[PDB]
DNA sequence: TGCGAAATTCCATGACA
DNA sequence: ATTGTCATGGAATTTCGCA
DNA sequence: TGCGAAATTCCATGACA
DNA sequence: ATTGTCATGGAATTTCGCA
């Protein structure tokens, strides 16, 4: 059995609805299975149209052999199925109510969700501009299991933005009370 | 100098006047019978005016000015006096063309790693497509991997918006660009400082300096042209197709595509290379690190028979950027302050400004 | 052809397939273990589609199309099939650039006598001066003697008015001009017929053909530029001065001025040559007849390493005159009807029109 | 004494007033002394201004060493004298009431005056357009004394317009009566 | 140990307006 | 305070298939 | 029958937009 | 159914002035 490679499988999913930022309410998350590299795309809805518009930007850089997602409406539509067939992409779904990906991916989506929550507190309407810095953070994040960051695994070089200052990701008592204040 | 001419009439030798000739007086002027015919020897005090009068008829060069003078006069080392006048004619120096080619081009070393240096430029105006008129082209120097962005103008604002999308992947050490308004703005310098990005600028009006991106502009336009044959020029929806197409095209000299140099593996695109299938990603990245260092590098071509190379202190002239109708194509002489390399130079004009220019936009001032 | 591939699987030799290789079946397709790796051998009936698919990704040339195909397949003489596709891609043939230079230029013999051939052309639009915007330049081919006329437009009417003034001196046998509206009109043809003047036209969009007058345009503009340094561009009153100045300027290679070749004697201008003072006008005209025949004539330069020369029946392509943005720079292939000389040719396009064109505006169609 | 050459002496004079043709009433006549070559310039007046405007066109082709004329106002003015001095042209005048030029020139001016009179009859208002053909005629006219035409003597070549069809120059009885008819 | 043909490499040409 | 580039298709050269 | 310097010739460069 | 041209100023080569 052939060793795992980048572009072998992309794990897609939607984060949201989030507070409106520049008219956007959702984030489509794309994680390469092998390297753990993340691409984030803000959408106005978790629709096939928005998924297709976003993935058309990503697939202009690299095309995955397989796309993996849950049974969300946007991914199970015949339109999204037509889009994939055109690009020679095999669609793959996890069992309804039983979402499975991989240890590396499951952990990556946790960091994504946590990092987003951490920066949403204080500026919940300014996340559109933060998406580039969130991705550089995520992609220059050292992997305990592999010894290398997703940037290193994808390009085979060190980065010009090393995120050596490994932060908390957990909320401070001040951020915690400020977060529950927004929940009103 | 009618004193110098007096000793000559007597018959005694003066340095410069051949003794074998017959110097006489006629019509109140010193004459000489030379093979060509009988010419007048004007006093040294009159020669400058004669040379200036001959030259001013059609602002003629060396031989054409001489041929006129020689019709009436003779004096020792006439061309020495002709060249003195040519070197002082401001009209000739700023209007005449150069006849010395630039030295051979440099072939800068290829950036070592992807993201070391980006080359950026604008294409347009193009026929309007979805309200868009321009294309921002971003070329990674090492790989040749290109990113395309449709814009409504070649503005700092549209460059920043596009680059904020690109830099979500990786941040470059340097961004090389020409001196277009979009990239020389303070807003763009601020945007780069904020990100640790060094801005490097080409010498002005020398697009060969941005050669890497310029060349990619040719392929982008050539492919858009082909795809749009017998259809309206709706290029906006083709940018993604063109980008993916070119990033996955072989360079026959390298035997690699820009995608392969960036990732060391083809994605799910047609005719994907399968040679590293049994290698682990680490074995694959090891081979990619080796491929990236062993790429062919061209060398400087031979100098042309009549090339010139800059020297510190040399009187040189910068080419007028947008010369108006019936106006000189050259600026007044400048002095070469520093020679950055054989093709780049720092000059000081008559104003007193320091300018980093390409030798392609310079001519060495004639007649010293 | 799955029949051809069957005999191969059995183990018996087919011309083109090396016997030393191991041909097998796997995943329902004929494979071969080649040094590069294991490639699929598609049936002959499938190859055209594969080549077309590989080529169509970025409309790539020979090696770049091959390198893609070679990633998955192998078959005998792949490039032969690649070249067949390249030669049938209308988009590539009309968009790609040539890589064969034209043959060496011709140096037409200098007209024997003054008034044998005139070269005419327009300069402009120039900054408005006294309501005038253009200059009609008339160059006698033999002498180089020029006549300048300010005009409000490059019109047939202004050409006729100017030439009626010029032809009061002498009538030319031929008038050579480019294909500018002013000279191709029926009114201009009528004007020439009436006077026994033969109109000769340059091949279109090839100003080198009018080289004689074009070159004089450079001197006229260069001199006007110098005289107008630091003054408003009031050129109208300088045309007479420029005309007289240039007509009396030495050509260093000939050692004669256009005035001298026309009259055999300088008029009362500064630095007039006095060498024929003791000769009678007849002795003077005898020497002029000798000078006119012994003038230096340049010869065709060496051909470049990769030049092409036209052949009758050859598939050739004319350059698009004013190509629009994102549109091909070349017309569809044409056939060479007659080769007038190595630099001029008669072609028949797909419409069926006969066109006399310069090889500088042609490329030979690639891949036969 | 050096042999006679072209541009050594130009003989100038005015013909008119003639019937108005294209607003013009006079013809300035310039004859090269040596070759007998003729240049004709239509003017609106026999003034220094018109002489200078016309001679500025001629002197852009060739400058004479000497200009010869009678004591006409236009040629004796200090303005015309300033114009000549600027171009290094020596002015020369014939004695008042005693016009002298040369045999060749005197004969040339006769042919000019006669040829003009011959073509004026019938079309007296169309002479402006005929000036070019009148000059080609005059300049391609064989010289009995020299064996060559003024064109041959000036350029040292035969012309492309030989005026072999040597016409009358004298008026026909029909032209004679038609000429006296205009005199009304 | 060498032949004919195919495959590969060379490289001038031209365009980024 | 910077610097030309590289797709292209005939020609030249090398390698392949076979002996 | 030859030297040093001046004179002449050669010729690549670039522009006619 | 026509076709490149030639001013320019350093370099290369020839000629001049003298012996
Ligand atoms: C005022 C005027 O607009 C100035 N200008 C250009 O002319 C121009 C060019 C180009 C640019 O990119 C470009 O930015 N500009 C700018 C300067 C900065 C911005 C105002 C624009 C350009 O690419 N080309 C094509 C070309 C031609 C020859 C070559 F050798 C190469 Cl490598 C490319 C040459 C013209
Ligand atoms: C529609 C468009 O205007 C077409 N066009 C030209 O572009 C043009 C040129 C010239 C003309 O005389 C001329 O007439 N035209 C016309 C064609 C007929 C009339 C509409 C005008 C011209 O001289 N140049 C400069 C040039 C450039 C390179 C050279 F090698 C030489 Cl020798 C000269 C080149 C541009
Ligand atoms: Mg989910
Ligand atoms: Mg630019
Ligand atoms: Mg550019
Ligand atoms: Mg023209
Ligand atoms: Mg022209
Ligand atoms: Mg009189
Ligand atoms: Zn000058
Ligand atoms: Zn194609």
């Amino acid at each position: 059995d052939r060793p795992q490679k980048p572009f072998d499988k992309f794990f897609i999913d939607y984060i949201g609805p989030l507070p409106p930022s520049q008219g956007y309410l959702y984030v489509l998350v794309v994680v390469d299975g092998m390297t753990g590299f993340t691409w984030l795309y803000p959408t106005k809805a978790p629709s096939t149209s928005a998924t297709v518009k976003s993935l058309n930007v990503l697939t202009s850089i690299a095309i995955p052999k397989v796309i993996h997602s849950d049974q969300g409406a946007a991914f199970t539509s015949s339109t999204f199925a037509e889009w994939a067939k055109e690009r020679g992409i095999h669609l793959e779904f996890s069992t309804p109510y039983h979402p499975q990906s991989s240890g590396k991916v499951e952990r990556k989506n946790s960091d994504i969700k946590r990092l987003l929550t951490k920066l949403l507190v204080g500026r919940p309407t300014k996340w559109y501009d933060l998406l580039p810095v969130v991705q550089l953070a995520l992609n220059n994040t050292y992997s305990p299991v592999l010894k290398y960051t997703p940037h290193q695994l994808l390009f085979g070089i060190d980065s010009n933005t090393p995120f050596a200052n490994q932060d908390t990701l957990d909320l401070t008592r001040e951020e915690e009370l400020s977060l529950l204040q927004e929940i009103r | 100098l009618d004193a110098e001419l007096d000793q000559l009439l007597q018959g005694h030798y003066i340095k410069g006047y051949p003794k074998q000739y017959t110097y006489f007086l006629e019509d109140g002027k010193v004459k000489v019978s030379r093979p060509e015919g009988v010419k007048i020897i004007p006093p040294q005090s009159d020669r400058q005016k004669i040379v200036l009068q001959a030259h001013n008829l059609a602002h003629t060069g060396r031989e054409a000015t001489l041929l006129k003078i020689a019709n009436l006069y003779w004096w020792p080392n006439m061309r020495k006096d002709v060249v003195k006048q040519l070197g002082r004619c401001q009209q000739c120096l700023i209007t005449n063309a150069s006849n010395k080619a630039s030295g051979p081009i440099l072939r800068p070393d290829r950036p070592q790693k992807p993201f070391d240096k980006f080359f950026i430029d604008y294409i347009g105006p193009l026929p309007p497509s979805q309200g868009y008129l321009y294309v921002l082209v971003v070329v990674d120097g090492m790989t040749g991997f290109t990113w395309l962005y449709p814009t409504k103008a070649p503005s700092t604002s549209a460059t920043v918006k596009s680059l904020n999308v690109l830099t979500s992947i990786a941040i470059p050490k340097v961004i090389h660009s020409d001196q277009g308004a979009a990239f020389t703005s303070s807003t763009f310098a601020e945007w780069a400082k904020e990100r640790g990005i060094h801005l490097e600028f080409s010498t002005p009006y020398h697009p060969q300096s941005s050669g890497k991106v310029e060349r990619k502009n040719s392929d982008i336009k050539r492919l858009l042209t082909k795809l749009l044959v017998g259809r309206p020029t709706k290029w906006y929806d083709l940018l993604p197709v063109v980008q993916l197409a070119l990033n996955n095209t072989y360079s026959p000299v390298l035997k690699y595509t820009p995608h392969q140099l960036l990732f060391g593996i083809d994605s799910n695109t047609p005719f994907a290379n399968q040679d590293t299938l049994d290698l682990t990603r680490e074995e694959e990245l090891s081979l990619l690190q080796e491929i990236r260092t062993s790429l062919y590098h061209p060398s400087t071509p031979p100098a042309s028979s009549r090339s010139w190379s800059p020297v510190v202190g040399q009187l040189v002239q910068e080419r007028v950027a947008r010369p108006a109708s019936l106006r000189p194509r050259w600026h007044k002489p400048s002095t070469v302050l520093k020679v950055l390399n054989p093709r780049t130079v720092v000059i000081l004009d008559h104003l007193g400004n320091n300018r980093t220019v390409s030798i392609d936009n310079l001519k060495p001032t004639s007649h010293q």
